[PDB]
């Protein structure tokens, strides 16, 4: 569950402004 | 692979695992989900595992690592795992993440965000413009 959570976490972060 | 990504998978792993065996199992899965509240059975930590893992040994090892790594990438905009993510980004249970638990979860998960940093996210996901992120922002931003 965290392994993906934290790949949707890193999508949701990574868009254009922060990293 | 990705020289800007050269160790991501790395990264969190070393926060996940602890016994330097490097997988990450049942019971150190159910510590980092428990740490945010989370408090489920033996069959629910379980049933998560078979989520990712696929080669019938029933722990996430490293090719569901870099497999599971692609999938949800693109399985992002499904249906539920949009509620999923939403689930691990609350804790309150109210509909709506801000300054709130959206701090303690990174803390708890493998991530770096001080104030200004989660503040840049919040206008990320802030679409209806409140200062906040709830279902409606996030569904729309989970995908475009
Ligand atoms: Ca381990
Ligand atoms: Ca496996
Ligand atoms: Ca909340
Ligand atoms: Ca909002």
């Amino acid at each position: 569950m965290d392994c993906l959570c934290i790949v949707t976490t890193k999508k949701y972060r990574y868009q254009d402004e922060d990293t | 692979l990705t020289e800007e990504q050269i160790a991501e998978f790395k990264e969190a792993f070393s926060l996940f695992d602890k016994d330097g065996d490097g997988t990450i199992t049942t019971k150190e899965l159910g510590t980092v989900m428990r740490s945010l509240g989370q408090n489920p059975t033996e069959a629910e930590l379980q049933d998560m595992i078979n989520e990712v893992d696929a080669d019938g040994n029933g722990t996430i090892d490293f090719p569901e690592f870099l497999t599971m790594m692609a999938r949800k990438m693109k399985d992002t905009d499904s249906e539920e795992e949009i509620r999923e993510a939403f689930r691990v980004f609350d804790k309150d249970g109210n509909g709506y993440i801000s300054a709130a638990e959206l701090r303690h979860v990174m803390t708890n998960l493998g991530e770096k965000l001080t104030d200004e940093e989660v503040d840049e996210m919040i206008r990320e996901a802030d679409i209806d413009g409140d200062g906040q992120v709830n279902y409606e922002e996030f569904v729309q931003m989970m995908t475009a």
